[PDB]
This record gives structure tokens, C-alpha cells and sequence, in this order.
């Protein structure tokens, strides 16, 4: 008869005692059990074809994607403990900066810059949310999926901060159009068209490997450097201590996404040919990111400098991954 | 070997029962009874076990053989108690 | 100061825009979106009734886990699981093996809506729903993991869905059909409305009640806590259904509801029915599986369908009658073929239990009791070899469950066969065959356990071979829960 | 980034300054500070071993309550208290009535140190200690409050210390002497070192163990959680003792330790001893009260006193012998005078229990068993009127507990009387009389229950009158826990 | 026989169901049971005399002090939930403002102002801690004591924030003397002597009623307006966003202390003669508070204005209590 | 009425026992036995109950009365079994 183990049978002989993270996250997807018929139905259904083409047939390869491990080892339980603390901080900032009338002290010029450059990001942030939730459903391992899961929740977090602040700004400056105009700015303003073209096209890159690359490796670093880093620094220098601190807080989530993305690339580089596959996707998408950064930052004060810094910092993210 | 699904009278479930193409309905019923009689169905010494096509209810002669029954593989057959 | 939620909530869901660099159809592919010709503007009428924002979510969910994990740690060294009733133990092992990884898979079904739903409010609620199922999958691995050293059966909390054991195939058949291979809108309807709102939301309530009654406070708190997350995301189907009805798609909506409710019912008849009427100790039975279904499930569906402007499914009457039988057959099937499952089925046919069964189901002893009479005599007369099978039962090509029904004095076992393109399919009911006929290409070349056995895919081609094919070995293979203790009541 | 605690901790305790607008003696009055001629600079050497800062405190304590209150709410409707053993129920009612408000009073003893200690580190740790006892008092009201509808006895969790019921007088006698009427330094020594470090820290561990063993997870989690707060503030005495020894005050330090340990022991002999050897079901007894004291209390004190450069108190040998008897007398006293307490004392003298007692205490049946023999015969022969008293026992003027000792074949009951300024005082032991003689003005005109009865302060002057004076009425007045069930074993 | 009640017997017939707050906080002191011998020992012990003289014989009177109710209804459980959230905010500010090098951006002049005016408050804050912990042990009702209990914890909270920041400042400007010099500034600098004389004398007002008045009604409002309000506003205008936000956060605790202090005065005014007793103590102590505010604020930039504002705001606290 | 503390032989506790100043040691012992004999101490028909001052052990004559014993109020007395 079979004797009981001290851990899950798939983790047996793991050497060291399995952590809570490994216990709850590993080897959970079952659609990868039968590559020729992932789902328990007719093998010709559209979804069968979708996973075979965009998951199984991807040019990013490994023999054991399930070996991937999130460097932050995020679990649901710890994700909520972490973010509940971070939200207590952000909520406190909102509450107390409101108490001292922070918004009433902004210059008219800065308020107009916010209407153009800031509020409309609720569209870009939600697009990132959709972008990462797609990675969630097409990745080949549960440990990879979870990272995308929490990343998606973070994107919704930014969207939410943005929605909240848009309301406060509208209340303080009802004539600016905060809350009403964002869609028209996102759709029409030349400052946003680079980012809009980039994310719209990236949202239809179905291959899990290309989605990971287009979203995580190319688009997010460009959005983060432009909207959080550059706009955030500008905010501070313009007297908007709130946006300056908010952007820095959201950057913490972005740093975490870069950490797991970096670990996945590191694992992919264990196999010959993946470096080239990834660099090929980066060369395809990078030009749209440059375009996004250029159109957005050039419209900001001292744009030429902001552009160089954003281009430099975003590229550095990938350079340090090899 | 020919597979058929056995729906034994008074039983609660239909079962897979492999038979032979040269088997007689009586011999088919014998193979089916093996999986039902004395397992979850009481014997009926008086009665005689008969085989009928489940779909349309066609009653097959005790002596007819599987090969001439014009069954489809996996065909469901009712094994009933009769006089 | 802080704003009230109502003052800014809508901005969180004002996220649709008009694509320019890609087409709307490329961005929201029909096979994934299921917008069904209904415009983006019209889908924007979607309005979830139970609203929640990110900060409220992490705060509230943080406290839920603090509580559940605290209860677990405080009762862990008490070793309740070592002195719990065998029927209760088997109930949990069955629960975890069937559910754990399907809960996790549900996070992908939610993710399907989070990306592809054209309704903004649907995309955000699905993001929270995605997080909820992530929690459900993780916590339902974490809790049973505490018992891996007690029995290999607990390892199936992880393993089950990775095997070809018949029950697991039935589980994937249902879940993959309902939530993994359907467009966004179909998922909100079939999973969220039909299954979660209609079945599990109330069931988990009863399960948590039974756990408390059994003295298992750890499991009681677990299920109880998970249950509270359900409403938050189970709500998603309603609004979708109203949108489809408001426009010209009521029949399409009705057909999805009919299918989903039937498939949910069949899975339920095997995973819950047997447990309520046989595994739970007689003294701890508040009501019968049938009473539970009528009071808590059937009434609610009629209520819901009425308010949405939908009808009762065509099979409603048959469904009503089947409440007397179906689960009794699934229980007998599971117990007889016990060695084919990863938990120990409890016979539940002692004299006391049989009189209760007669009360709740007049005619039980004349029908179901007949089979159990033969089984008992054999056990009394030392012929246990006749209480285990030597062949495979006929499997339904839709629900992948055994085709079983009323035996004995009211014998009424039927097979709703269907020949389609040269192949003969078997169905355990009229509705099961119907599910196949309204969309044959979705099921066509799938093969159930029997089909595979007959095709030669199970080798060696015998029971011992079928057992290895299902990853079952001594130690996990099931047997009678109370080790035939109940037989002594008959000598 | 964030600093490490060690990098800035000291600044939190660099708070002493040289007063100018008032004198040092006015700011830190000797009767409240107890600096004892030792300078401010010298007290600044105080260095608590278990350090903690405000943010760490609220975070950690927040989680402790989340856990404890979560366990309580999850098990509340299970009604364990309604099916628990009577001895266990009585154990909790005794616990809550004696402790709850004394825990709260301890927050004032800590506050005494927070203001008046000259050692900065002592003032901050006492502020956290003040908060800990605030928690202990509140949570120990909150938990028993859940049972007020079950019996009026649960109301004594609040009431007890507000009455003149003898046990409560004994409690206040101890607590007011040790922590409420002493200077800051004396409190750190007598309360923090002698009582909390020496007795309760380990006792609560055993109490929580017994609770778990009894199946009371709510109470188990409660006591277990409270226990973890203890070390954090029980540490305060050590450093104070080292300061007194390093300077010229070792004898003063020794005398405080001697007194505090003896008084703590006497209270313990009545509140814990009886419970361990009589109320807890025989099958759930890990060790005897004596074994517990030796393994967990006595050894630790010797260890501690050695490391501090102090001696074993002069009464150590007698204390060792008394482990065989004292509690047996307190138990017999409490059971015989049962109607004078607010809980139901469990006799604990069934045949099985008496053989266990003989094992743990050779000679018990020849001594203690004798009294219980007469009691039993009377109960067997229908003379229950002879198992309740008709007079008051002699009370010790120090511990305010009955003067009792070895009966039967080794009769050794003694009274250490003392005539002081025209009054005759009675003491239950040599050390009790000693506590009075080293500081007569502290106790001089206090009167125990008997003194008051004899002075005419209890009217009407009879037992029924004494009962009303103690706020005791039918419903709360104690009786045999198992309702004399154990008598049947003797016919 | 006695039938069980639905609540504590002392709360029976309370009309409405008792709250958690009332259940755990009320009628807990037992030393008030016997005014002639509060403690269970000889009636002539020094502590017996202390409570009879400073608690029982106080000129602040009521027939039922136990009827007092904290308006915030603070319990231990809720106190920790509240402050854990507030500390997550303050800790986040510390952590993230440090990340962006906030301290390195302060002007040398402001850094010197911090060494004089800011760090040394660890002495004043601890003195407040000692001041409120004394009120705790001499108040006549447990509901009054608890308010002082949590107030004491808040004072330790401010001390702790101050100790932490002093270290950070010392690390960034090791030559200023942060951490070493505070005692000498507190003892000798004329700017602190008003406050030092005020708190030292107030710390020996033993009567519970006078302690409550000297500490809560007179001293705290003066310290709060000078060190939190005035210094805090100055900080903001000088570029120290951290101290500006920190002081505002600590002011929240101060507002809470004023709320319960206001409720106690309101209750005291139910009895004839107490208004006069309180106004008499305020007239005795107010002159030292004016002196404290004058010496401290006059040394700050635009001192004369700071003095008027602090005097005005602190007096308003008492004026609104009648 | 004169109060004394009774320390009855073989008992486990000293008790308050009010006696009369005109009582005889034998009558004192009788009043003390009431609270001990047949309650938690077995009778000894053969023996005779005697009273002695607990502090110094002075044995009092069976016929001596409380009033001449030169007791202090609340004095502790041992009641012992003797021949
Ligand atoms: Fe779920
Ligand atoms: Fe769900
Ligand atoms: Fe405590
Ligand atoms: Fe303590
Ligand atoms: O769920
Ligand atoms: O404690």
C-alpha cells in the first residue's frame, strides 16, 4: 500500500521543506496535462485551438515551466497583508492632504496639466489591467499565472487611485472637466497616441510569450517611466506633493512586477534560442515604446530631457535581464 | 468479442458486458446475469431470461445469435425475466 | 476627509474607449467576448448590484484570512480529524479532491471575463472574482495539506484533477464546458449565474452547517469564510442576462441557462446528494437531499428566472421527479465501485438509516433497498467478493457519470442512446442527450472512460489495468467507510 | 528605507532630565518612587532585556486580538460551555471572578511605575505593561460575558472583587499589598518578578493546556494569548533587583522577594492547587499540583535568585514540605464551606481519584482521606446537613485564608498567634506571621472576616447574615460540582 | 434563586443593549468601594492617605463618576486597530520620504531650527506621557482612567516618532548633534524654559481634578498649538513636508484627547460649583501656559504672530467647553 | 459569650467556636466537638475530650471554667482525645 508523505507527492524529495508558497501555488494547471486536447471536450473547439496555438506552440520554450518561482513568493494571504498596509498609507495621504486643502493650493497651470497628463491614465492603467489578466489565462504554469494575477490586481489598484483623485479634482475644480473629458483626451490628444497605439496593438498579441514581452518587458517600463517617474517628479517640483508621493507608492508595485518578469526571463535563458526569441519580440515592440515616450514626454515641460531619461531607464530594465 | 451495454431488470445501473458474436441470446443473458444476479438482483428460478433491444424494444428469440441480431457495437440490451 | 464610495465609483468603470490602431473585433474577438452583435454602448448598461473597490477588498479579505487561518492554527494540535466520523472524513477528502484545483481554474474563467467582457463593470468585478478563486484554490490546498501524513488520500486534494479517475473526468467535463471553453458572456451566465448563484452559494452554507454539527470547526470556518466571497462575484450573470433579454437574445440566454442548470445538477447529484443522505450520521441530518434542493435551490431558480423574464427549463418536471432517485443511484454506483474512487464511501444502509430513507423517500426500500438487500446478505454470509465489481458501468457521454436509475419493484433504468456520424453515444437522461444535440461539435470526439477502454487505450485491458490508468493504488482505493460495521446489525 | 530598531531604540529611553522648577524629591516622591537613596544616574543603568517600540506593539497586539476574538466568535454557537464538565465550568467561573478586575487593577500598578520609576527604560516598559493589563482586564470580561444568560455565577466575573465574599477579600489582600500600595521599585520586584515571572507566566501555560485537554478551545486560546503578553512586562523586576544589589540594598531586595513569594504561594494554594488535583477530571491530569510546582516554579526561582545574587528565602524548606498539604486543606475548606463561594467546588474523592491522590501524595488517605471518609459516610447515610458548616473557620490575618493543615493520623494543624498592642492575631503559618512582624503598621488595623463578625459588623450575626454580608444568594452560592454523583460509588 | 440576566448586573435595566465598550470598561475600580479604607490593608498606610487626599477629597465632585462615557468609546481592541492604521501611514511616510532623500534636501538653516525646536520635544512628550499616566492611577472612575490610558500610549507614540526621526536626522547631519544635545537644549535654552517650568510644576499637582486640568485643559493645548500646529506649519513652508505631515497626524491624537476631556468637563458641569472649581484651576495655570507659548514661539520666525495664534487657539479649546 | 478558636484533634482546620464564660472545659469541648465530631472526625467513645492552650500547651482541668482559664478573647485551644 501507498504510505503517506510529508508533503504533496509532486514536491516529494524536494530536499528542503516546502514553503506555504510552494504548497499553494505549484503545478495547478491541468490543461497542460494533454497538449493535444487540453480541455475535457471535443478537441476541435475554438478554445482547444486557442491554447494549442498561443500557449503550447509559443516560441518561448522550457521543458518544465512549472519550476518557475516568484521571487517575492506572493500568496493571496500575503498579497492582501502587504497591500492593505500600502493602502493604509495611500488612504492616509488622501485623507490628510485633503484635510489641509492640498488641492486648493495647486496653480491653475498645474491643474490643467493634471487634466491632460494625469487623469486620463485611468484608460492606460485599465488597459494594463486587461493586458496582464490575459497573460494570466494563457501562461503555461500556475506560478507564472499567479504573478500575473497579483499584477492585474495592482493595475486595478492604480486605476482606482486615479478614479478617486479625478473625483476630488473635479470637486475642487468643477470647470476643468475632470471625469468627463478623459476619454476624448485619451482618444484624440497627440500626447497619448503613442501609448494608445502601443497598448491597443499589444492587447492583441495572443502568444503567451509575446504577450509577456509586449506587456511586461516593453510597455509597462515605458508607461511606468513616463507616467510615474517623469510625471511624478514634475508633480513634486510643481507643488503637487500628493501626486509625487502617490506615483512613488505605485512604483513599488511596478518594481515588484519587474522582479518576477526578470526571474522569468532568467529561467527562459536556461534554454538555447530563447534569448533570441525574446530579443526578436523586443525589437519588434521597442519602436512603439519609443514612440509612446516621445509623444507623451515631449509635451511635458523640459520634454526633451524627460524623453532621454525615460528611454534610458526603461531600456535599462531589459538590459539588466541580459 | 462484441461489446454491448447490459440493462438488467430490477438492477439500478447499465453495465458494459462483452459477449461473443457466436453467443446465443440465452448465452448473452447468462453473461449479463453474472454482473447482476446475486450481486444486487435476486434470482428468479421460475422465470427465463430474455434479451430485447433497449431502443425499440425488439424481443430476440432465445436461440438467435449475436451475429444475426444486427446490433450496433455497444448497443444497449434489456435482460428481462419472462415465462 | 474622504469621499463617499458612491461619489466616485462610476469613474472606476468608465474605461471603455473606441479602438483606432486595431479594430474592435480584433481587440474583443467574438469567440472570446461573446458580445453577440450587441454594441459596446449597450453592454455599458451593465450594472453590478454588489459593488466593491480595491481598498475595501484588501482590507476585508485580509481580515477573512486572518480569522480562518487563526482558527486552523488554534485547533490543529487537537487532532479532530483523527477522531472524526469516517463518513465526515470521506466527505472532506471527496470535497478537496474534486474542488481545490477547479476553484483555481475558476480564476482563469474570471480572467476570461476580466479581459474580454465589453461591459466595464463586468471586467472589474471579474478581476475581484479572479482574486477570490485564487484565494479559494490556495486555502483549499493549505488546509488539507495539514493531513498528508495521515493518509495518501489527502494528496488527492492536489492530485485528483491531474488523473483519469472517472470522478475527476466528470469534474473536468463539467467545469471545462461551463467556464473554461466559453466566451466571456457565456461564462457569466453558465458559471456565475447558473452554478455559483444557483447551487454552490447555498450548498456551502449547508456544508458549513454539517461541518459544525460534526464538530469540525476548522472546516466549518473554512467553508463559511469562502462562502461569503461567492456573492461578490456570483452576481455577474444577472446583468448579462438582462442585457441579452433587453436586446434580441432571450432564446440564446434561455438555452445557456437550461444547459448549465442541468449539468450543474448532475455533478451535484453525485458530489452532494450521496453525502447528505448517506455519509452524514443519521442523528446529524437536518433534512434530506431532496428537501434541501426544494427549499434552497429549486425555489430560488424559479424566483430568479421569473425576475429576469426567463422561463423554467423544458425539463423542470422531470428534474423534480429525479430528486427522488438520481442521487440514490450515484451513491449505490460509488459504493459498489468504491475501489475506483479516492475516498471511502459510507454505505449508510443500517436499519435506522433505512427507516429514515423510507420516511424521506416513500418506496425506497422496495426499490433501492432491494439492491442493498442482496449486498447485505452477501456480506452477512461472507461473500464480500460479490459486493465489488468485475466490469465497468455504462458512462453517460455528457455528464460522464454512470447511467443509473430506479431499480427493484419500480425498475425504470433507461439509456437515451444517439447515433451520430457512425458512432453510438449513451446518455443518462433526456436532457443530457439534448445538451449534446444542440451543439454536437462541442462534444463529438470526446471519449468517456468506457469509450477509451473499448478503443484499447487502457492497457492491460482489465480492471487492474483500468485502476492503474486512473492512478489508483492500494492505500487510496476506496472501501466501506465504517469498515462494514453496519453489517453486524444483520448478523 | 527604514532604520533597524537597535539604531534608535535608546533615544526612546533617553528621557531623564534635571528638574529646576521643582525638586527631584517633589517630582519623584519617595513613597511613590522608592529610589531608595540610589541616584538618577545609577537607575539609568536599568536595561530591559525584552525591548519593544510603539509601532511593533500595536501591530503585534492587533493580530493577537484578531485571532482570539475570531476563535471565540467561530465557536460561540457550538455551546461547549453547556456540555463541559462541571469541574471545568467551576474552574473558569473561579478564574474570572478572582482575576478579571485584578488584571485591570494591575494596569494601575504598571502606571505607578510608568510615572514614578527613575529608570527611563522602566517607565516605557511599564506604559506597555499598563496597556497589556488593560487588555487582560477587558478581554477577561468580554469572554465570560457570553455566558451571563446561563448562570448568575458568570456575573461574578465583574462582581466578585466588589464584594466581601471571603475569597475576594483574600484576593484584594494579596493584590493591594503587592502592587497597589507599594512604591514603583517595590512593585517591579513583588509583582513583576515574584508573581508574574515566578508564578502566573508558567501557570497560564498549564491552564491553557488543561483547557485544550478539556476541549475548551475558546478559553484555551484566550489564556494562551494573554500569556504571551506576560513576558514583555514581567521582565521589569530583574533589572531593578540588579540595581539594588549592585548598590547597598541586597537585604532590602531579599526581604521583598521573600514576602512576595510567600504571599503569592498562599493565593496559589487556594486558586490553583485545588483545581489541578480535584476539579480536573482524573483522566486529564498530566501531573499533580506538587509536581507542577517543583518542575515549573521552584526550580525556576532557585535559578533566578542565584543569577541575581540573592538567596533562597529562609522558609524554603517548609515551603517544600507544604507542597504536600496546603492545597489539600484549601480544597477541603472550600468544598466544606462551598456555599460561601460563587462557583461549585468538585469534591474529587471518588475511589479512582483517591488512589491517584495516594500515588501523588503517599499518606493522603490516612490523613486527608480520614475527613473525606466521614463526609462520604454522611452522604451515603443521608446526612448531608453534616457536610455543610455552622460556623466560620479561623482566618489568617495575613493571607485571609482559612488556617488549615494535615489532619487524621498525622494531625499537625497549628496557629502562629501573635499579640500586638492589645490585639490577638492569628496566622496560618510561620512566614505569614513573619510578613506581619517585619512591617506591622502596614497590616495593623485591618480586619479579616472573622474579626468583623466578632466586632459586630456582620448583622444579623449568624451564617445567613454572613452570607448576605458577602453578597451571596441562592443561585450563586456554591454546592458540589457533580451534584454528589461520586457518592454512588460508595452506595 | 437568582435568575441570570442578559447583561452585567450593574448595567441591568440600562434600557438599550450594552455595547462592547460599556461591557469591558465600566465600574471596574474597587478602591472607591470603601472611601475610608480604599485598599485591603491598614487604613493608615501612605497610599491609603494618598487616595483619600487626592482622589476622594478633590474639589471636582460628582455623585456618580462611573457614569462617564468616552465619546470615542475606545477599547483596547479598537485602539490598536485605529493606531495600527495610523502607524502604517506614518511608517509609510518615513520609509518613502527617506527613499526619495527628503532629509538631504532641507536647508542648513532649517536643519538647525530642527535641532533647537523639534528633537528636544522628546523630553516634553515623555513628560506628557508621565503626566497622563498619573491621571490614570488617581481618577475616580475606570471609564475616566481608560481615556488617560490610551492618551498615555499616544504620548509615548509621539515620543517614539521623535526618537526615530532624531536618529535619521543625526545620520544625515552627524555634525549637528542630533541625539546628543537635546537634554542641554531642554534644560537650558530660553525657548524651552516656559514649557519646562509649566510641565515640571504640573507634574506635582496630585489632586486628580487639578492634574486633569493642568495636563489636559491647560498644558496639552499649549504644547499642541506650539509644537504641532505652529512648528508644523512652519515646517511645511520651509520645505520639510515630512514634519508637516507628521505633526498633522499626531494632531489627530490630540483632537481625540480634547474630545474626552471636553466630555468630562461637560459631565462635571452638571453639578453646581464645579465650573468655578475648574475656572479657578485654569486661572492658576493659564499664566504659565502663556509664558510657555511666549518663550517658545517668540524664538520662531514671525514669532509674534505665532504667539497670538497659539494663545488664541489653545484658549478656544477651553472656551468651547464653557 | 466568649469566643475561642477550636483546633480539634485529627481535624484539618481551626474554627471559631463561641463558648460561655461559665462553661467548663468539658462543656467547652462539647461545643467544639459539635463542629468536628461526625463532620470530619470520627468519635472515640473510649477516650475523653480535654482542652489545652494551643500556644504553650497548658492542659486545663476538666472541671475548670472559662472565666478562670485566663484566656485572651479568640484564644486558640486544642481539643484532644485522652484517657
Ligand atoms: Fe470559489
Ligand atoms: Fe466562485
Ligand atoms: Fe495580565
Ligand atoms: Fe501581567
Ligand atoms: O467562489
Ligand atoms: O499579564
Amino acid at each position: 500500500a501507498l504510505k503517506p508523505l510529508k508533503t504533496w507527492s509532486h514536491l516529494a524529495g524536494n530536499r528542503r521543506r516546502p514553503s506555504e508558497y510552494e504548497v499553494v501555488s505549484t503545478n495547478l494547471h491541468y490543461f497542460t496535462d494533454n497538449p493535444e486536447r487540453p480541455w475535457e471536450l471535443d478537441s476541435n473547439l475554438p478554445m482547444q485551438t486557442w491554447y494549442k496555438k498561443y500557449c503550447f506552440d509559443s516560441p518561448l520554450k522550457h521543458d518544465d515551466w512549472n519550476a518557475f518561482r516568484d521571487p517575492d513568493q506572493l500568496v493571496y494571504r500575503t498579497y492582501n497583508l502587504l497591500q492593505d498596509g500600502q493602502e493604509s498609507y495611500v488612504q492616509g495621504l488622501f485623507d490628510q492632504l485633503n484635510d489641509r486643502g492640498h488641492d486648493q493650493m495647486l496653480t491653475r497651470e498645474w491643474v490643467e496639466t493634471l487634466a491632460r497628463f494625469y487623469t486620463p491614465a485611468r484608460y492606460l492603467f485599465h488597459a494594463l489591467q486587461m493586458g496582464s489578466v490575459y497573460i494570466h489565462q494563457i501562461a503555461p504554469a500556475s506560478t507564472i499565472t499567479n504573478c500575473a494575477t497579483y499584477e492585474t490586481a495592482d493595475h486595478l489598484r492604480w486605476l482606482t487611485h486615479t478614479a478617486y483623485r479625478t473625483r476630488e479634482l473635479a470637486n475642487c475644480y468643477p470647470d476643468v472637466g475632470f471625469g468627463k473629458r478623459e476619454r476624448d483626451v485619451w482618444e484624440n490628444d497627440p500626447a497619448w497616441q503613442g501609448f494608445r497605439e502601443l497598448i491597443e496593438k499589444a492587447l492583441i498579441a495572443w502568444d503567451w510569450g509575446e504577450a509577456f514581452t509586449a506587456i511586461n518587458l516593453v510597455t509597462k517600463p515605458a508607461v511606468e517611466e513616463a507616467l510615474l517617474q517623469q510625471l511624478g517628479s514634475l508633480a513634486q517640483s510643481e507643488g503637487d506633493t500628493l501626486l509625487g508621493l502617490l506615483a512613488q507608492a505605485q512604483k513599488r508595485d511596478a518594481e515588484r512586477h519587474r522582479r518576477w518578469s526578470s526571474a522569468l526571463v532568467k529561467m527562459a535563458l536556461e534554454k538555447e534560442g530563447n534569448r533570441e526569441v525574446l530579443q526578436k519580440w523586443v525589437a519588434k515592440w521597442e519602436p512603439l515604446a519609443d514612440k509612446a515616450i516621445e509623444a507623451y514626454c515631449s509635451a511635458l515641460p523640459d520634454g526633451e530631457n524627460a524623453i532621454v531619461e525615460a528611454k534610458s531607464a526603461s531600456r535599462y530594465v531589459r538590459q539588466m535581464m541580459g | 468479442t462484441f461489446p454491448i451495454m447490459s440493462n438488467f431488470e430490477r438492477d439500478f445501473v447499465i453495465q458494459l458486458v462483452p459477449v461473443d458474436t457466436e453467443d446465443t441470446m440465452d448465452q448473452v443473458a447468462e453473461k449479463c446475469a453474472y454482473h447482476s444476479i446475486n450481486r444486487r438482483v435476486h434470482p428468479q428460478p421460475e422465470k427465463i431470461l430474455r434479451v430485447r433491444r433497449h431502443e425499440d424494444g425488439t424481443l430476440f428469440p432465445r436461440g438467435m445469435i449475436v451475429s444475426d441480431a444486427g446490433l450496433r457495437p455497444t448497443e444497449t440490451l434489456d435482460i428481462i425475466f419472462m415465462d | 476627509s474622504m469621499l463617499k464610495r458612491e461619489d466616485w465609483y462610476d469613474l472606476t468603470r468608465t474605461t471603455n474607449w473606441t479602438p483606432k490602431y486595431v479594430t474592435e473585433n480584433e481587440l474583443f474577438p467574438e469567440e472570446m467576448s461573446g458580445a453577440r452583435g450587441i454594441s459596446m454602448e449597450a453592454w455599458e448598461k451593465y450594472d453590478e448590484p454588489y459593488k466593491i473597490t480595491y481598498p475595501e477588498y484588501v482590507s476585508i479579505q485580509r481580515e477573512k484570512d486572518s480569522g480562518a487561518y487563526s482558527i486552523k492554527a488554534a485547533l490543529e494540535r487537537d487532532g479532530f480529524v483523527d477522531r472524526a466520523d469516517p463518513g465526515w472524513v470521506s466527505t472532506m477528502q471527496l470535497h478537496f479532491g474534486a474542488i481545490a484545483l477547479e476553484e483555481y481554474a475558476a480564476s482563469t474563467a474570471e480572467a476570461r471575463m476580466a479581459r474580454f467582457a465589453k461591459a466595464p463593470g463586468n471586467r472589474n468585478m471579474a478581476t475581484f472574482g479572479m482574486m477570490d478563486e485564487n484565494r479559494h484554490g490556495q486555502i483549499q490546498l493549505y488546509f488539507p495539506y495539514a493531513n498528508v501524513k495521515r493518509s495518501r488520500k489527502w494528496d488527492w486534494a492536489h492530485k485528483a484533477i491531474h488523473t483519469n479517475e472517472w470522478a475527476a473526468i466528470a469534474a473536468r467535463s463539467f467545469f471545462d464546458d461551463m467556464m473554461m471553453t466559453r466566451d466571456s458572456v457565456a461564462v457569466s451566465i453558465m458559471l456565475t449565474f447558473a452554478f455559483e448563484t444557483g447551487f454552490t452559494n447555498m450548498q456551502f452554507l449547508g456544508l458549513a452547517a454539517d461541518a459544525a454539527e460534526a464538530g469540525d470547526h476548522t472546516f466549518a470556518s473554512l467553508i463559511s469564510s469562502i462562502q461569503t466571497d461567492e456573492s461578490r462575484h456570483a452576481q455577474q450573470g444577472g446583468p448579462s442576462l438582462k442585457i441579452l433579454v433587453e436586446n434580441g437574445k432571450k432564446d440564446e440566454a434561455q438555452q445557456m441557462v437550461d444547459v448549465a442548470i442541468w449539468r450543474s445538477w448532475k455533478l451535484f447529484s453525485v458530489l452532494t446528494g450521496p453525502i447528505m443522505d448517506y455519509y452524514t450520521p443519521l442523528e446529524s441530518r437536518n433534512q434530506s437531499f431532496k428537501e434541501f434542493m426544494l427549499e434552497w435551490i429549486v425555489a430560488q431558480f424559479e424566483r430568479q428566472l421569473l425576475d429576469l423574464g426567463l422561463d423554467k427549463p423544458w425539463y423542470w418536471d422531470q428534474f423534480m421527479q429525479d430528486l427522488d432517485e438520481t442521487h440514490h443511484g450515484m451513491h449505490l454506483g460509488v459504493w459498489y465501485w468504491r475501489p475506483t474512487v479516492w475516498w471511502d464511501p459510507a454505505a449508510g444502509v443500517s436499519p435506522e438509516e433505512r427507516e429514515w430513507l423510507e420516511e424521506k423517500y416513500p418506496g425506497w426500500n422496495d426499490t433501492w433497498g432491494q439492491c442493498w438487500d442482496v449486498i447485505t446478505d452477501n456480506l452477512v454470509n461472507g461473500k464480500p467478493e460479490l459486493t465489488v465489481p468485475e466490469t465497468l458501468p455504462t458512462i453517460c457521454n455528457m455528464c460522464n457519470l454512470p447511467i443509473a436509475h430506479t431499480p427493484g419493484n419500480k425498475w425504470n433504468v433507461k439509456d437515451y442512446q444517439l447515433e451520430y456520424e457512425g458512432r453510438l453515444y449513451h446518455f443518462g437522461s433526456e436532457a443530457d442527450r439534448w445538451c449534446f444535440q444542440i451543439d454536437p461539435e462541442r462534444y463529438k470526439n470526446h471519449t468517456n472512460l468506457v469509450d477509451r477502454f473499448l478503443k484499447g487505450e487502457i492497457q492491460p485491458a482489465d480492471l487492474a489495468g483500468a485502476l492503474m490508468y486512473m492512478s489508483l493504488e492500494p492505500g487510496v482505493m476506496g472501501d466501506d467507510a465504517h469498515d462494514y460495521e453496519w453489517v453486524k446489525a444483520y448478523q
